[PDB]
């Protein structure tokens, strides 16, 4: 589990995300002007951040349509931005650890594990009588 | 030869009202070829005492008729009356041993090959020899799916 | 010397001997400068499950039997009529068994006796693992588009039915079908759109009755979007050696790499069978299995034919997991190990007597579980840690810039049907 | 919380893997198992000291074939059987209702009998050995053995289904009724007032 | 309305005005989303030990 907040998504997608939200305002604005800019910016970013900013809507009814998708997919972009940040803030850990003496990681000892215990005691005794 | 009943191995269906099997080709658009066995009646031998003529066809039949037109020899595909594969019969109440079933009647001298799913141990092969084998396979067990309707 | 069936260790560095459960090994080198002579004076230590299943079959028949390591070929190929290696050792009365993993086949067959086979052989083709990008329309993917269809038609008739009739009946401008649909839709994308709220008690009851199916739709919505957003599909790169592929190379994409070691089992199977995949491979012809590891590690080739056994060995105990067989469990022309005795022998029955008590008593799968164990042998673990990449869940821009065009075209047939 | 967690985490059974498990060392009541009498798989089963209980509950009660078994089995009597890897798998391919659960043991082939002395046994031999690499029996076993009629299972999230929408829908429409019947009721209501 | 800000929302509150005023609160909406996406991660299986 890293400490940070903007793991789930990586740095070109909110690059992407950012540049998107700035270029469908400006067509929303531009829309409603040629068939008003900051409330439409505001509106979009509102929408986006799940604020409770934002005047009014616009009146064409393209503009209503783009408005309406791009609520729907700032939507989807948070349900899946929360579900990523749920995905591995639980539930993660390794399978289980050694248990047994009869494990093959004890039975082929490399370099990287090492283990050993005090020189003479019963217990080395005991591990110098298994012939296997 | 002596066959045994095998679900995926050997099928064993009914001849038709004129002495024959009703031929039907496979998806695959090659003519099935089948042979006729004289196996015991369908429940068991036991109160029905009577041989019916039936059909024989599938994997173990399809390799004989290789080994047939490989090595140029005549057979007589015939099921066992027993209907089993045999064990060792080795019972102290009739001071006898002897085995029964498909081994049994081959080793009577009533049978010379036997073509059928056959697996190989050592009580079965100290004394009958067993070629090279065609399928390897285990064991494993089988459960219903239980219905997860959780 | 090969996989660790059968392996030879290293002298002691001062005990000079060898550990327990170990027998003496005797190598030959000839190697050496042949002035006066050098009849490879060395003695090592051999051990493994081939040893262990030598020693299995000498304590049940009593009989003693001395190590002698071949100089000769690695398992005896025909070259010009003459045998050479451990089947020419065997042939030319210089032994009387062989153990090992030695492969049965027909030639070998003929010219030695075998026993009854221990394990399963065959040929199976070992490539790197391929992995997908990405499924496309994954944000659909927990819901059918009959579902969808369904939503949007009982959306539609209930705002514009409900609507409508609550407004008339029941006592800032009128309330028209555009804010009707547009109040049920903010409330079903979880919210904010600001909208225009309604006037009277049964149009408000029916916006509440509404949000509570908003707030289960959403809750049934991402249930598990996540786990159908990691999904990558990953596709095999070819069946097998049946393909076009491999039979004819030449009239096809850029050239494949592909091929096996020479002097083998399976080279003469191919050279039988595929004439022209023989000569195809033999200009990519290895110089060992680590080396061809190792290449086709690093990508100057992309398949492997070899044995089935010790490739599914060397895919499971290998570092993390990295390399994976081919169907996932395939064997062509599946054949067995065993053990070369001398042409008309009396001992063939008791070893295979002796092999059959074996497998009955079940020390093979003990045997097995002790030294055919890998570390990817097991199932691929759970995929956590994902990073949502732009390709990852891309699929959305496309809806975005549809849609940017739906509004474009609908605005230019109003400017058009406005004049 | 609760609806996102009871929707998920349909996992798979996760059934008896190996033979050494502790249910099978100690045979009850309530779980039965048993296979065909005079057959292979119970002389290798009368041969483990150890499972003299299991063989004792298994040669209890043994069918006569492997159809009746499999006929027992497939209409909820039998709890588990044993028998061939092959023969199992074939059943699971063609009958989609039953699944093979388990690992395998006791690895034995399949070879042609004959008597203690012939030239015809020396020549099957290498006549199997001959055909069984030219792709011959691989012919045969994706011909007669390879089916594949069924699904698979390999990914265990699945969708959803006309579940919840009926129900949804089904409200949304009492809903409707039930709104006329509060707008005809306040109507009444007005006109006295 | 910051209160109602971090509790999902619909408590009905008067927008501000101001550029500042509104960058405060996407700020504060944004670490209330951040809350909410971090607090319903595992309370299901913790509400039932
Ligand atoms: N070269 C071997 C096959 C490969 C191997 O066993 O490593 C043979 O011809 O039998």
């Amino acid at each position: 589990t890293l400490d940070s907040f903007m793991q789930p998504f990586q740095s070109t997608l909110w690059l992407l995300v950012g540049l998107s939200v700035h270029v469908v305002a400006v067509m929303l604005y531009l829309l409603d002007r040629f068939s008003t800019l900051s409330s439409a910016m505001w509106f979009s970013w509102g929408v986006l951040l799940n604020s409770g900013i934002g005047e009014g809507a616009p009146r064409s009814f393209s503009a209503r349509i783009l408005g309406m998708v791009w609520a729907g997919f700032a939507m989807i972009i948070v349900a899946s931005y929360t579900a990523n940040l749920a995905a591995f803030l639980v539930l993660d850990r390794p399978e289980e650890r050694i248990t047994g003496i009869n494990d093959p990681r004890l039975r082929n000892p490399s370099d990287k594990f090492i283990y050993a215990t005090v020189k003479q005691s019963s217990v080395d005794i005991y591990f110098r009588r298994q012939v296997e | 030869i002596v066959t045994i009943h095998q679900e995926p191995f050997v099928y064993v269906k009914p001849t038709m009202s004129d002495g024959t099997c009703k031929e039907e080709f496979t998806v695959n658009g090659d003519p099935v070829k089948k042979v006729i066995c004289t196996g015991p009646n369908d429940t068991s031998p036991g109160s029905p005492r009577h041989t019916v003529p039936q059909c024989c066809y599938g994997f173990c039949i399809d390799l004989l008729i290789k080994l047939a037109r490989t090595m140029q020899f005549t057979y007589e595909v015939h099921l066992v009356a027993d209907g089993k594969f045999g064990t060792q019969e080795r019972v102290q109440n009739s001071n006898k041993k002897e085995w029964n079933g498909m081994m049994g009647e081959l080793l009577s001298g009533q049978a010379d090959m036997i073509v059928a799913p056959l697996t190989i141990n050592n009580e079965r092969a100290q004394y009958i020899e067993f070629s090279k084998p065609f399928k390897y396979q285990g064991l494993t067990i089988l459960v219903k799916k239980e219905i997860p309707r959780s | 010397e090969e996989a660790p069936f059968v392996i030879v260790e290293s002298v002691d560095p001062l005990s000079g001997t060898c550990m327990r459960n170990t027998v003496p090994c005797q190598k030959r080198i000839i190697s050496e400068n042949k002035t006066d002579e050098e009849p490879g004076y060395i003695k090592k230590c051999c051990k493994g499950f081939c040893i262990d299943i030598l020693k299995k079959i000498s304590k049940s028949v009593k009989f003693t039997y001395d190590l002698y390591l071949v100089t000769n070929g690695k398992h005896g190929k025909k070259i010009n009529g003459t045998w050479n290696g451990m089947i020419g050792e065997v042939v030319m009365k210089r032994a009387y068994m062989a153990v090992g993993s030695l492969t049965i086949n027909e030639e070998r067959s003929e010219v030695v006796d075998f026993s009854v086979p221990f394990i399963e052989t065959g040929i199976s083709v070992m490539v790197s693992r391929s992995n997908g990008t990405v499924s496309p329309s994954a944000f659909l993917e927990p819901f059918s588009a009959d579902v969808w269809v369904m939503m949007f038609v009982m959306l539609l008739i209930v705002s514009a039915v409900a609507v409508f009739v609550f407004e008339y009946f029941s006592p800032g401008p009128s309330f028209t079908i555009g804010k009707a649909i547009w109040l049920l839709w903010g409330l079903v994308f979880n919210n904010s759109v600001p909208v225009q709220n309604p006037k009277g008690t049964t149009s408000k009851i029916m916006v509440s009755v509404w949000a509570f199916f908003a707030v289960i739709f959403l809750a049934s919505y991402t249930a598990n979007l996540a786990a159908f957003m990691i999904q990558e599909e990953y596709v095999d790169q070819v069946s097998g050696l049946s393909d076009k592929k491999f039979q004819r190379p030449n009239d096809f994409s850029p050239p494949f790499r592909f091929g096996t070691v020479p002097n083998g089992s399976t080279e003469r199977n191919i050279r039988n069978n595929y004439a022209e995949m023989h000569a195809y491979m033999g200009k990519f012809n290895q110089r060992g299995v680590d080396d061809a590891l190792l290449s086709l590690k690093t990508g100057k080739l992309d398949a492997f034919i070899y044995d089935a056994a010790v490739l599914n060995y060397m895919a499971g105990r290998d570092e993390g997991c990295k390399l994976v067989t081919i169907g996932s469990g395939k064997v062509f022309a599946s054949t067995g190990y065993g053990i070369a005795i001398q042409k008309d022998s009396g001992w063939k029955r008791q070893v295979d007597l002796a092999i059959l008590q074996l497998f009955g008593d079940g020390e093979m799968e003990e045997l097995e579980a002790l030294w055919l164990t890998g570390i990817c042998h097991n199932e691929k673990n759970e995929v956590m840690s994902s990073q949502l990449d732009i390709d990852n869940m891309a699929g959305v821009f496309y809806m975005l810039g549809a849609a940017m065009a739906l509004s474009l075209i609908t605005f230019i047939c109003e400017h058009l049907f406005y004049w | 919380a609760n609806l996102a967690a009871f929707l998920v985490l349909d996992r798979p059974e996760e059934r008896i893997t190996g033979i050494n498990d502790p249910r099978l060392r100690n045979p009850s009541d309530k779980f039965i198992y048993a296979t065909v009498k005079q057959s292979s798989v119970d002389i290798y089963f009368r041969r483990q000291v150890e499972l003299s209980t299991m063989y004792r509950h298994m040669e209890k009660h043994n069918y006569e074939s492997a159809a009746e078994a499999i006929q027992a089995v497939r209409d909820n009597k039998l709890h588990a059987f044993i028998w061939d890897s092959a023969v199992l798998e074939f059943e699971a391919s063609q009958k989609c209702d039953l699944v093979t659960t388990g690992e395998l043991f006791f690895r034995s082939g399949f070879g042609i009998g004959m008597r203690k002395d012939s030239p015809w046994k020396q020549q099957v031999s290498l006549s199997i050995l001959k055909s069984h690499e030219n792709g011959f029996m691989e012919d045969l076993d994706k011909t007669w053995v390879r089916y594949q009629e069924c699904d698979s299972r390999s990914n265990a999230p699945a969708t959803l289904t006309f579940e919840n929408m009926a129900g949804v829908f089904m409200l949304v429409a009492g809903g409707i009724v039930a709104g006329i019947f509060l707008i005809f009721i306040e109507i009444a209501y007005k006109r006295h007032k």
